[PDB]
């Protein structure tokens, strides 16, 4: 069955809208689950004592909008208390009520489609024996898919996923390469090189399909010791050639850094 | 990925011989023209243009029409079923396809030659010339519902009323409804922003006596034109053409057919040249219309 | 085409292992019955596979002599008995099942599986 | 005319939020058009023979909110059916349907503002001849202009501007430039350096405006087939010199890698 | 004291949701201040003579959504007209207009949480003696905190974090390293080493810990003006140990540029 | 300070009294008076726009966001030709007029 | 009523099948095949569904030139899985004619 | 140096769109 809420009801009774519909609905639109929270401080929280009095804050949890009003909550002393923002449908007259805990208790409860109790933390306050020392609040998540930007602005830091491969190029040549965003890729040279001439390819294994660049790239490095250097060439194929001056049977220790993006202008 | 012809004896109809001039024994080669010529009635007033009237003038296609028969048999078959099949219909339709278009031409022969000038197998290199009847076409299939808004209920409908700053609440299964759409009478127009050749109508009478079709509007809001008719009883459903080459109006009721023409408002169908604005319906439930929709150039 | 992934868990280097799959049902002829191996955020690929019809195994070159793969009457289970094993071999061992024989690719299988997680302690 | 809709209906008859407003007024909140989705799978679906039963799953398209609660769609047998809902808003008791179709048939029809029936392609279910082989979701969009955020974790790619140039320096040395996000630049070195002395400004073009460092930049590159290196300064001018030993008459390759951010702090 | 929205009535009386609790709502979900706005023209708004009409454009400002519906905006001629909604709630019938001013008036006036007029620009329209001859929008801002994404496309630019740090290495070895997004470092080399044998500790001063990598980085320098290099390692603990040849009391200036990652895979 | 050929203008007018006709009036280069967009308007406009181009020819008066046509209020006898001749051109009533000329070149 | 069907097999097989009355099926081999081993699907093309037998048919080919030979099963889900020994890198021409019938007793 | 022509679908118009017919895809 289909069960439709945004449409017009022709005899005023069709569709009508439940507030766990509207719940759904809300955490779609701003992307949230069960484990994050809304929340906006319209004015400035007031510490008293062992308690934290809320002036006028707005809460969106499990898609749930509500507000504290002059809302206080009284804490345990010299320690970290985690606030927490209760919802039970079956308190029909007061289905919201805040708790201070030793914990995140936070539960991800699905208010919207079953029964139980949500708990979701949206503040930690730290205490001395007398009062409110520290607050800091719970982060609130957007979690999103595909997004399209023009500009972005960030004070944190943006995590990006990371691959890395060890290769045994061969002739005793170590890489250690670190892959970032699918595209930045640092190579660390590693081992000691011996017998091997310029313009040819290393005996050991080729370079795994997600590292190979899409155009031919030259990485400089340096033998441990000396004033002496070489280069390798990463082939789009896969093949690393040798760059360096021809070495004899003498292993001579190869190290460096070099980087490369897999991606050129697409 | 190459552009295809065809030539269609009876398009959308149940009798279509297709002709596939790109693939088959018979080929259509170098269109002359495919472009188009335009007038603004512009005179010159010492090298100062003064516009007129804007019209667009569609030239005639000639083709090259070779056969590809593997014998002199073959060949004077092919050339004489071929044109023999254009030259049995009214008309016959080009339809003309690439990776970003697929478009109809209703066209007439103007001209074909038959020589004797034959290469390997006794085939043909001919000429074929077509007036243009109707150049590049597409039919739209478009639906208008007569609905109409629910009423706005204080304690079901969705609005922001009582005491100040106003209110709506969720109440197990009365909570908040919509009380209908803003311009819900959209779904029984069509908003008419293009050019047409013509359309044909499928329209569902609600009321007996009172006259029965649609209007049209101009840009300003204006009824310039209008396909109404009184019939004495209602009809199931009406069938309009407009088609200038093939019109129709007729009501069904059971099994029975009645031509409309007696009954039709000669006084309000002003027009089949269809402006810009909108379409709205007279005294129908619903319509469904198939718009032949019009493209100089492609 | 469902799939169950029973046994696999925690072991030392140079010790001894069992993987057992069981198939809801069989989608035709060359019925094979095997797994495919993930190592170190790699490419999946088919390890140990038994063509039931023919009562063939199929072993990959670096796991031949170590593993062996053994068929349970006829209720459409495959057990992999895995001995000696190695710090490489440490890698998520989806079951995989199909109609039309062994086949490199994923898409081709007919049932694929959650995965069983296989940790060789150092 | 200005049409108000969150706002005090003093007579409860100024402002009625029509099903349509609200669908503009959610599109706008979540960032998305109308060849997009929202969608969450509450419960999984299950896949039975040639069908797939949703069992709760919320969908919103054009701002428009719906829940298929156990609603079974048909499946064409050996092939990709791409599931699509369609909402008419002339079939007042029903609007929305589900499809199971053989292409992507998403039509970005504003069934908010005009007519017409909205297709939009939410799912992909592939089969066999007896039942469902996969299914992968459709993409949901979130389009937006101006981010401020803290912290952001991505687990497929970010997609930068990138800017190429090809510099012949002079003296027989290729530059290719690679610019990532107006910032990171890689230059790959070519061709063979001849006729040159230290400290010497190369013969040829100076880089392009827009890849210019803030800062002199010094690039290691490499002779091939040799022990020895060499090192060029591109200046904040967009010359470059040479810091390599003199070199004569008779060209050497040179190669390398060499990576520089445009931009200084602040 | 709690006020709860989104919850069932059980009397039909208990939880009225008023137009600023839903204003506050909105801006919540989707991560709007007072100081923006949500802008959509579904159609193209007409310029004529010193005129702007919106033909069929949405804005939400400061929660609130309402609709330009032909609305037309006398424009001052020979300059660049800030057009601003203007939401005054005490004008109960009309709440909302549109005014043509000199400059960007948006007040950021708190409507849902207390009195005043909300003043928000949302286009620039610039115009001659005769009529319009630009339009720009004011941008739509999304202010998150965590976002949690699949894939990203950036058309204009990602602004990172930057730290910048210069390191007196010891023996006359300088580095000035540049960190961006807190992971990726380059580090330039400058100064003059004399005095220092392969495989010693430099002696001077350690990398501060915000920079130090969490595996050994070898990064390779150039000897300016010579076909020489080195390599130096940054060590997990912050120690640079020398890989070039054994150095003389006679400084020879180092340089280069070298890149690496200072968080690894997980 | 008319010293070149023209195709046409386009011009926005601001009136200065009320109750008294505004527009534009050209003399030719012995300063005399040879045509002239004037208008009596019952109600007093904010701006009127003009626009001798052939082809999109205006005469409408603003009042607010609302445009009237002017044309059978413009006094036809002094609108004695479009063919703007050397000389000059004066306010007729105007605080200020914002023009928007189209000049011409048979030959380039 | 005669139907044909030419199938690329994958590795180089290339069967050439003949159906008469909708039932008896003659398959001609052609080609050569290389890079195979026993019991793996065949890399191209799976039998179209009016070619389809309801049982698991094993045709039996030969190797010209050879007195080496092969068979192929011709799966009811339409795939061909290789049954004769592993081939290497040199392709080896691949001959014969097997029949069978799509229909079983119905 | 080279002469340049471009077409404008409304000189002056906000909408106007631009063809360069020398150096673009339509010349």
């Amino acid at each position: 069955t289909i069960k439709n809420f945004t449409f017009f009801s022709p005899n005023s009774t069709e569709f009508p809208v439940g507030s766990n519909n509207d719940g759904k609905l809300y955490m779609m639109l701003t992307g949230m689950d069960y484990r994050t929270i809304r929340r906006k401080d319209w004015s400035s929280p007031l510490n008293t004592a062992l308690n934290v009095q809320y002036t006028n804050t707005s809460i969106i949890a499990g898609g749930r909008y509500f507000e504290l009003l002059n809302e206080t909550v009284a804490l345990k002393g010299d320690s970290v208390n985690y606030i927490h923002a209760n919802i039970d449908l079956t308190q029909t007259a007061n289905p919201v009520s805040l708790s201070a805990e030793t914990a995140n208790n936070s539960n991800g409860v699905d208010i919207n489609n079953g029964s139980g109790v949500l708990k979701v933390c949206f503040d930690i306050v730290t205490t001395s024996g007398t009062g409110v020392t520290s607050t800091k609040p719970i982060v609130q998540t957007s979690t999103l898919d595909s997004i399209s930007v023009n500009d972005m602005t960030v004070s944190g830091s943006i995590d990006v996923p990371v691959q890395t491969l060890t290769v045994e190029a061969g002739n005793g040549l170590q890489l250690q390469l670190t892959k970032k965003n699918n595209d930045l890729v640092i190579v660390r040279f590693f081992g000691s090189v011996s017998n091997i001439q310029k313009g040819w390819n290393m005996s050991g294994t080729w370079v795994d399909r997600p590292f190979r660049p899409a155009a031919v790239q030259s990485l400089v490095g340096h033998f441990a010791g000396r004033d002496t250097s070489f280069h390798i060439d990463i082939n789009p194929n896969g093949s690393i050639t040798w760059w360096g001056a021809n070495i004899d049977k003498t292993p001579i220790a190869t190290r460096g850094n070099g980087s490369y993006f897999i991606k050129s202008a697409w | 990925g190459v552009r295809q012809y065809k030539i269609h004896t009876n398009l959308d109809g149940t009798d279509d011989k297709v002709w596939d001039v790109t693939n088959g024994k018979v080929r259509f080669y170098q269109p002359s023209n495919l472009g188009l010529q335009s007038t603004n009635n512009i005179w010159q007033s010492n090298g100062i243009g003064v516009m007129g009237t804007r019209s667009i003038t569609q030239p005639q296609i000639e083709f090259k029409l070779e056969t590809f028969g593997e014998s002199l048999e073959e060949n004077y078959q092919l050339m004489k079923d071929f044109v023999n099949d254009i030259l049995s219909k009214k008309f016959v339709t080009l339809e003309y396809q690439t990776e970003i278009f697929q478009v109809y031409a209703d066209l007439a022969l103007a001209d074909v030659t038959k020589t004797e000038g034959y290469g390997k197998n006794g085939t043909f290199s001919e000429k074929i010339t077509f007036d243009i009847i109707t150049k590049w076409y597409t039919y739209e299939n478009l639906t208008f519902d007569k609905i109409q808004n629910g009423k706005v209920i204080a304690g079901m409908s969705k609005i922001y009323g009582g005491t100040a700053p106003g209110n709506y609440k969720y109440i197990k299964g009365t909570s908040y409804t919509y009380y209908g759409e803003s311009d819900i009478d959209r779904l029984s127009r069509w908003d008419i922003k293009e050019e047409i050749f013509s359309f044909m109508g499928i329209l569902y009478p609600k009321l007996p006596k009172t006259p029965a079709g649609v209007r049209f509007l101009d840009d300003i809001g204006n009824e310039y034109t209008a396909i109404v008719f009184k019939t004495e009883q209602v009809q199931d459903y009406i069938l309009i053409n407009t088609d200038v080459n093939d019109e129709t109006y007729q009501g069904w009721k059971g099994t029975t057919a009645l031509n409309l023409f007696p009954v039709m408002d000669f006084e309000r169908y002003r027009t089949r040249i269809i402006e810009k604005g909108q379409m709205e319906l007279i005294n129908l439930s619903k319509a469904e219309f198939k718009i032949k929709r019009k493209a100089d150039f492609v | 085409v469902q799939l169950q992934e029973s046994g696999g868990g925690l072991v030392q280097a140079g010790g001894s292992l069992r993987l057992s799959c069981t198939a809801s049902r069989r989608t035709g002829s060359n019925w094979c019955m095997g797994w495919f191996r993930q190592l170190a955020g790699k490419e999946p690929e088919l390890v140990v596979a038994l063509n039931f019809d023919y009562d063939m195994t199929y072993y990959a070159d670096s796991v031949k002599g170590r593993f062996t793969v053994s068929r349970d009457s006829g209720k459409n289970t495959v057990y992999l008995q895995m001995n000696s094993l190695k710090p490489e071999d440490t890698a998520i061992y989806y079951c995989a099942a199909r109609s039309g024989g062994f086949s490199s690719n994923r898409e081709l299988y007919d049932g694929w599986g959650q995965g069983t997680q296989v940790t060789v302690s150092s």
